[PDB]
RNA sequence: AAAAAAUUAAGGUAUGUAUU
RNA sequence: AUCCUUAUGCACGGGAAAUACGCAUAUCAGUGAGGAUUCGUCCGAGAUUGUGUUUUUGCUGGUU
RNA sequence: GGAGGUCAACAUCAAGAACUGUGGGCGCCUAUAGAACUUAUAACGAACAUGGUUCUUGCCUUUUACCAGAAC
């Protein structure tokens, strides 16, 4: 978890998503206690490293920063939220959601895929992209 | 990271700047309400905690000198062969299709060459049985290889011998004694050995040619 | 150590005489391709294999040839065959080599 | 915490409780890692406490064998000299057993490459080859460390031992010959058995045979009982010491190889970081293996039966015995032990006892054992499976019995070679008081009721066999079978094995192992199934659980019914060609087939006969009975014998056409009699023994270990089944109906082929890529299959729900069929949908635009389009406009391929047209009704806009190619429109596309030569 | 004058530019 | 003057391989790397460690 | 002072014998708290609904739906 960097205003949040133009920009929003969100900290502190070149991770606080909270909608213990050139990206994981993520994914692997989809699909303008696994069924 | 270590605003509001899209009476009486149910309604840590508290004493020279990323299964190495011994596969050779090996011509073809060596130092039972579609279609050649030449028995045996071997039994004995109707040899020479079994039978073929 | 990247580069051809050469280990063959075909409305010919799991050999063999069930020959494509790392090659020579010398004092002795 | 969790897993999976995805995965590395700690912990103190077999203990154990063999005058196996015989034979045997591993393979894993090129070699350089093997035989004592990995079979995690391929080429070589040389010279004697000439269920028909014609063991009549036993011989291999094993192998061996044998078990065997020198145990994954097995057994069982009882079991070397036999009837009735047989592990003993010799062995159990509490029977283990009348019955006489004659054996074998506990032994008694005999081989389990003492309750089974005397020539004896309580639970295991290991696989994949699954289990057990009540609840089970992985993958939400035309149509016709076992309804509403003439559209429905209902035929009809079979091949081969007499006795050799009559009869089956190869394969022996240990060698589940059909033949024949399914679901015809074959365009079937998309995903391979990429290209498979299917999955029963129009087409879909929302939005591109109706609209023009004049028309006129209105469905709008040089005579508006036509109804003035697209489903693929009604509301609606009250709409199916129009009629179109209709859907452009475009989706392909030009 | 009901819902959002 | 031998350099012609070829302000290494053994002895130069590319490197030509 | 208040606030709420602690009054008595045992859980309510967790039955392995048993 210390690997991971955290952001500590709104302000942080914002200047970050825009400095970055190369790579995707993702966003844990979530709060230390929590159960589930300890959890995603940890399968992104092991990835962090190996996508360096394609994406960039912070991790950010409801109660630190509450100001995102309506124009976003966050609900529940925590929502992935990837950023590309201040774009907000969208993927269907066959949730029922296309807006950012929830459910806690569970291989390494899986979830690197995931990265490099939205990028990959990202890099051509496209706004949606086709989680490769659906997990309707696990969320 | 050089934003990160900044620390200072505008007095800006978050959302506006980036150009952001999104994709008391009662309230009293209810805390009372929640209070008088209030009023009526780790371990590892300690297991730890007690070591953590013996830590104290340690010095701040020695928490420097502290040997900092030892690798004791030399994972990285083994990991590198691995990736590369996986890489790329390879397309498998065409002598592997299943059908075609025999020993008998793989042990005399072999033994053979052995041998030589030496001497210079000095069908398949797995295949399913013919569809009854694809039987058909080399039943319909060969009738019209047959009514090309209605001479020529070159086109006779063979549709008696391609078919014995793919079926045989009623169909075969019948056509080598159809075509057989007098000068070729051959025709008689086949028809004895196919149609024969029995001992009366064979002779009465052989009044045939004779 | 970091992935590289995900965009894709521009596809770049050539090909000799030489570059033919290696990469007929890397395609499907002729005689291969014939597998993937599945001749429609009538059954594949399969043999079942050591295993005893039939593997479907679709149209590698010509209608005529299934009648007879001759299995066919063809052309069978020498390129791809199976061939040493170059480590393991010389273990075997190495090993060969060293036998002969064995043989001959049981020869002479 | 990673320990205790680990095992609590375990038994969670062992269960069937559903734990995830990625958990079973980890469960297994976990568990490894945990038995190789066991295992190099078992070494370790190995060293500092030495070999347990103790010097007084071995002597015992060695000079039985040395007594055996001089009694039984038993020469060594020599050395393999350099000009052998048989060299060539044993290679080519021996490389062929390695070879045909890679025989299913398309690609090549690096090592794979490796191991191929050197068979190649060594075909290529046999004297080479040779020289080089026996120069390793005669020196080489070093070798590379071995590798090892775990298979899961969900139940038993085992191990699985990789060779380096250098030293795997001797160890065959030498395997081969140890086998080939033992049993040329009999060393192993009758009773040591998963041998060659005999399937597993056929040596289970003889085992009971044997135990009925035994003289006189079934009368009860005065005080006789029996006995059987069951004892895993525990950990034998795993105890197997080698200062000994070497000393064994010298008696039977030359020196050379006995020591090569004993140093190939030390190694180093690597398991990821972990790393341990194997110096006590044998290591089951190298070839010569199975013999040293075979070997060590037949020490312990000179222990059990002893020298004296020994010789009566085998016989004199001159005159060995049969499997079960004796001499006479005074040898059988010597000693307690009567049959005797050892498969591999576990053993079968059978022991007859009289009071007199009954109650001794009774007492001194007893008295070295006092039972004041009667607690004999606590921990005494039923056969669980059968009903109580039918299992062993706990009774002081007959348990003291049991535990005495364990307790028996149990003295005879020290615990330094084996370990023999009560837990894992299972007893029978047959007295007075139990009629019933029960024991387990393979995985049957078997029951022996004799006709003597029938009248304690039964009811007959599938299962059942008579069994005959070979004197009294009757039914002295009843057999049932049931599955054994292990072998149902490996395959509930296996089965979740498929729907768990698969993230993404095909469809197609996961159907094609559940029928090797399925075959597997039922051409085994074949009488047995249909006599165990869970394990066909299992199967009916099984069957609904993959359906429901295939529905989930097609849509979210599931449907109420999915035609059972989608599953059990065979690969060719596009369907998954799954096998059935269960009842499936074919509802006779999917019957309905239709197809068009130039005549006109006919249509079929076989509903209407009122009888049987049409079912999915299932596998229980088309496999026979293990019965019949042996009854067969009794008579069978003593015909054959018989015709091998008569061609000799007329001085003549066989001939086909007599044996043309019977080839897939008798279990041997008599065309491996006249196969070319068999001439080689007398070389090859031992082969039963070695599928047996190819489990541990390599990492594939072969659920036929107990066939080579190179030695047996082919077992089994379902092409009945393939055809009656087909019939069951009405013809190829009445499949069809539910596919997409009438919008690809093709007349016939005949000349056309499918492209696998098994070997499609290997081209895809060979580029360098991604995950992301490829898992993408694992998914393509799917998407054909939807296609092809896509008329039955998109219809208003299958999804319910609500409608949903694609954006400038018009097909609606019923849910979000996430992948056939992709391929039509191809299928359709650039506006494809708007320009059909624009083409099949110019066609009409250019045909009636030309023919004023002999229709008498002053004008036609293709009006202005509304962009939308071609593919909108609601409201529709007027086309070509048509006029007349006075007037026209009109008719009741009717149907075009219909004769009866009066024009005297009207005469009025002017005509337009509709050519309206509809692309259908199953439910209506009729244009007749939907064309009438469509015009029937379009008239008389009031937002629909028309020039007169006079018009014919043109409806067209683009899915199967259907059209009709319902006309108001004038001389000169009815025969008109139909020769033009004729040459519009076989000609058009827009249409030209589609069906171009479309059997590119589902990769139809026509052909006539192959080979490139 | 022989007989119709006793099962429900979310996992279904096309990008992208232009205008407001 | 011819002829012959070994090493190194440029080079026509013929083959084989790219799971192969390198690189390091980096550790040791004939003052013995790493192996073989018939147990008496015998061969004698690379082995670690991190890393780059590796179904391909550069360059043309056809056809759309 | 009394009854009644469809008025509120604040405390408790099955009963009993026996142990320990605190407070008051002259070793005894009274009150409060904790623990154990019994009654039958004779019922604070002759009434009885929902939810959470953990287990065990069915499940699309999904719910803001459930089936029908268990304990807390
Ligand atoms: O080839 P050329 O005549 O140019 O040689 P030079 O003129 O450079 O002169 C003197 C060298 O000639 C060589 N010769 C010549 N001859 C005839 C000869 C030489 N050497 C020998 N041996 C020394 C065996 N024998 C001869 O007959 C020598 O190199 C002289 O140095």
């Amino acid at each position: 978890s210390v690997l991971l960097p955290q952001l500590r205003t709104g302000w942080h949040v914002d200047q970050a998503i825009v400095t970055e133009t190369k790579r995707l920009v993702v966003i844990r929003f979530g709060r230390k206690n929590d159960r589930q969100c300890m959890i995603m900290d940890e399968l992104l502190s092991s990835i962090a490293e190996r996508v360096r070149n394609f994406a960039v991770i912070y991790l950010c606080d409801i109660d630190e920063v509450s100001d995102f909270d309506e124009m976003y909608e966050l609900t529940d213990p925590m929502t992935v939220m990837f950023f590309y050139h201040n774009k907000h990206m969208m993927c269907d994981f066959g949730t029922g959601n296309n807006n950012k993520l929830n459910f806690i994914v569970d291989d390494k692997q899986e979830m690197i895929d995931i990265l490099e989809t939205i990028f990959r699909g990202a890099r051509k303008n496209k706004g949606l992209v086709v989680s490769p696994y659906d997990y309707n069924h696990k969320r | 990271p050089s934003f990160l270590d900044q620390e200072p605003p505008a007095g800006y509001v978050p959302g506006i700047g980036r150009g952001a899209t999104g994709f008391k009476t009662l309230e009293l009486k209810l805390a009372q309400k929640k209070k008088k149910r209030a009023n009526e309604k780790s371990n590892v840590k300690r297991q730890f905690a007690d070591l953590k508290e013996s830590l104290a004493a340690v010095t701040e020279s020695e928490w420097m000198d502290i040997p900092d990323a030892t690798d004791f299964t030399r994972r990285n190495k083994r990991n590198r062969i691995q990736e590369q011994l996986n890489r790329k596969t390879y397309a498998a050779p065409d002598s592997l299709i299943p059908g075609n090996v025999d020993l008998n011509k793989l042990t005399e073809e072999r033994e053979k060459l052995l041998q030589s060596q030496i001497d210079e130092n000095l069908r398949v039972n797995s295949l399913s049985d013919a569809t009854l579609e694809d039987l058909q279609k080399m039943r319909t050649i060969l009738k019209s290889y047959r009514k090309a030449d209605p001479t020529n028995p070159q086109g006779w045996i063979a549709s008696a011998r391609l078919e014995e071997k793919a079926r045989k039994f009623s169909v075969a004995k019948k056509i080598i004694e159809n075509g057989c109707q007098p000068r070729s040899s051959d025709i008689w020479l086949e028809n004895i050995r196919l149609h024969e079994s029995d001992v009366h039978y064979c002779k009465t073929l052989v009044a045939t040619a004779i | 150590k970091a992935l590289p990247i995900p965009e894709d580069q521009p596809k770049k051809k050539r090909a000799g005489r030489k570059f033919r050469k290696y990469k007929e280990k890397f395609r499907l063959s002729h005689v291969r391709q014939l597998q993937n075909r599945m001749e429609f409305g009538k059954q594949e010919q399969t043999v079942l294999d050591s295993y005893g799991e039939e593997v479907g050999l679709g149209m590698s063999n010509t209608s005529l040839q299934q009648a007879v069930g001759a299995t066919s020959g063809s052309r069978r494509s020498a390129g791809n065959q199976a061939k040493l790392t170059k480590v393991m090659k010389h273990r075997i020579s190495e090993a060969n080599q060293q036998a002969d010398e064995f043989l001959i004092s049981l020869g002479h002795n | 915490a990673w320990v205790s969790a680990a095992h609590y897993n375990r038994e969670r999976i062992k269960r069937g409780a559903h734990v995830e995805k990625t958990m079973v995965k980890k469960n297994l590395g976990r568990l490894t890692r945990l038995w190789i700690k066991n295992e190099q912990e078992r070494q370790r103190q190995i060293q500092k406490n030495g070999p347990e077999i103790t010097p007084e203990e071995a002597t015992t154990i060695f000079s039985v064998m040395v007594e055996w063999l001089e009694s039984r005058s038993f020469s060594p196996i020599p050395f393999p000299p350099l000009t052998y015989k048989n060299d060539t034979k044993i290679l080519v045997l021996a490389l062929e057993d390695l070879k045909d591993v890679y025989a299913s393979k398309v690609r090549l894993n690096a090592s794979e490459r490796e191991e191929l090129a050197l068979i190649e070699e060594a075909y290529d350089n046999p004297h080479d080859t040779l020289n080089r093997i026996k120069k390793y035989l005669l020196t080489q004592r070093v070798f590379k460390p071995v590798d090892i990995t775990m298979m899961e079979n969900y139940q038993n995690i085992s191990p699985v031992y990789s060779v380096d391929p250098l030293e795997k080429i001797t160890d065959a070589y030498l395997d081969q010959y140890l086998w080939y040389e033992a049993d040329q010279r009999k060393l192993f004697p009758n009773w040591i058995k998963p041998s060659d000439s005999e399937i597993p269920p056929l040596l289970v028909y003889k085992w009971t045979q044997g135990i009925n014609n035994l003289s006189e063991i079934w009368d009860v009549s005065r005080g006789q009982s029996a006995v059987l036993l069951e004892t895993t011989l525990g950990e034998m291999a795993e105890k197997i010491d080698f200062t000994l094993l070497n000393r064994l192998l010298r008696l039977i061996v030359d020196p050379n190889i006995a020591d090569y044998i004993t140093a190939k078990n030390n190694v180093v065997i690597n398991f990821k970081d972990m790393s341990h020198v194997n110096k006590y145990g044998l290591i089951r994954g190298l070839k010569f293996a199975s013999f040293i097995f075979q070997y060590y057994g037949l020490v312990i069982d000179l222990l059990l039966l002893g020298q004296e009882r020994a010789t009566d079991l085998a016989g004199p070397a001159n005159n060995p015995n049969e499997f079960m036999q004796f001499k006479s009837k005074e040898v059988e009735k010597a000693h307690p032990i009567r049959l005797y047989t050892r498969y591999l592990d576990r053993i079968y003993m059978l022991f007859h006892f009289e009071e007199d010799e009954g109650e001794e062995l009774t007492d001194e159990y007893l008295a070295e054992n006092p039972d004041p509490n009667f607690e004999n029977s606590i921990g005494y283990n039923n056969r669980k499976c059968w009903p109580k009348d039918s299992r062993m019955r706990l009774i002081r006489q007959d348990v003291n019995l049991g535990r005495a004659v364990f307790w028996e054996i149990q003295s005879r074998v020290p615990t330094s070679l084996t370990s023999i506990k009560w837990e894992n032994a299972f007893v029978s008694v047959y007295s007075k008081n139990n009629p019933n005999l029960l024991f387990s081989m393979c995985g049957f389990e078997v029951r022996i009721l004799p006709r003597q003492r029938m009248e304690e309750v039964v009811s007959n089974d599938e299962g059942v066999w008579d069994l005959v005397d070979e004197r009294t020539k009757q039914r002295t004896a009843k057999a049932y079978l049931k599955v054994s309580e292990e072998e149902i639970k490996k395959f509930d295991s296996r089965i979740r094995g498929i729907l768990m290991a698969s993230g993404s696989t095909t469809f197609t994949k996961v159907a094609a192992k559940w029928n090797t699954s399925l075959i597997s289990l039922f051409t085994y057990f074949r009488e047995a199934i249909v006599a165990t009540e869970p394990l066909l609840d299992i199967l009916v089970k099984g069957e609904t659980r993959i359906q429901n992985r295939v529905k989930l993958g097609l849509n979210s939400k599931m449907p109420t019914r999915f035609p059972p035309a989608v599953f059990y149509t065979p690969k060719e016709l596009g369907g998954l060609g799954m096998i059935s076992a269960s009842h499936i309804l074919i509802p006779a509403s999917d019957l309905s087939w239709s197809k068009q003439t130039d005549t006109g559209i006919t249509h079929f429905r076989a509903g209407m006969t009122h009888e049987d209902e049409k079912l999915i035929p299932t596998i229980f009809r088309y496999i026979t009975t293990w019965e019949n079979e042996f009854l067969d091949s009794q008579r069978v081969w003593a015909e054959y014998a018989t015709k091998r007499q008569e061609a000799i006795q007329q001085n003549r050799r066989l001939a086909f056409e007599e044996l043309e009559g019977s080839w897939d009869r008798g279990i041997p089956r008599i065309s491996t009699l006249f196969q070319r190869d068999r001439h080689t394969l007398a070389y090859d022996r031992g082969h039963r023994i070695r599928r047996e240990f190819k489990q541990y060698s390599l990492e594939r589940n072969s659920p036929f270990w107990w066939t080579n059909s190179h030695h047996d033949g082919k077992l089994w024949n379902l092409n009945a089944y393939r055809t009656d399914v087909i019939q069951a679901l009405g013809g190829i015809e009445t499949i069809l109906e539910h596919t997409l074959f009438k919008g690809t365009g093709f007349n016939s079937w005949e000349g056309l082929f499918w492209e696998k998309a098994s070997g499609f995903e290997d081209s895809m391979q060979f580029k360098k890529l991604t995950h992301a990429q490829r898992t993408g290209l694992s998914q393509i498979p799917n998407r054909r299959f939807t296609l092809w299917w896509s008329p039955t999955i998109n219809r208003a029963n299958v999804y319910v729900g609500f409608l949903v129009q694609l954006d400038l087409t018009g097909i609606f879909l019923h849910g979000k069929i996430p992948t056939l929302k992709i391929s039509l939005i191809q299928i359709f591109r650039a506006h494809l949908w708007q320009k059909i109706h624009e083409s099949i609209v110019f066609d009409i023009c250019q045909i009636l635009d030309g023919e004023l004049d002999v229709l008498q028309i002053e004008s036609v006129t293709k009006e202005t389009v509304h962009p939308r209105k071609s593919y909108k469905m609601n409201s529709s709008a007027a086309d070509i406009t048509m006029e007349s040089v006075h007037e026209w005579e009109v008719s009741k508006p009717s149907l075009l391929h219909e004769t009866n036509d009066s024009f005297k109804g009207l005469i009025t003035n002017k005509m337009w047209f509709d050519v309206q697209l509809r692309y259908g489903d199953y439910d209506s693929h009729d244009i007749s009704r939907y064309v009438r009604a469509k015009f029937l509301d379009y008239t008389t609606d009031n937002v629909s806009m028309y020039p007169s009250p006079t018009g014919v709409m043109i409806g067209i199916d683009l899915a199967y190619n259907m059209y009709d129009a319902y006309g108001n009629w004038f001389n000169g179109l009815k025969p008109l429109i139909q020769n033009s209709m004729r040459t519009i859907m076989k000609a058009n452009p827009a249409l030209y596309v589609l069906r171009e475009r479309i059997r590119k989706g589902l990769q139809i392909y026509q052909s006539s030569v192959q080979e490139p030009f």
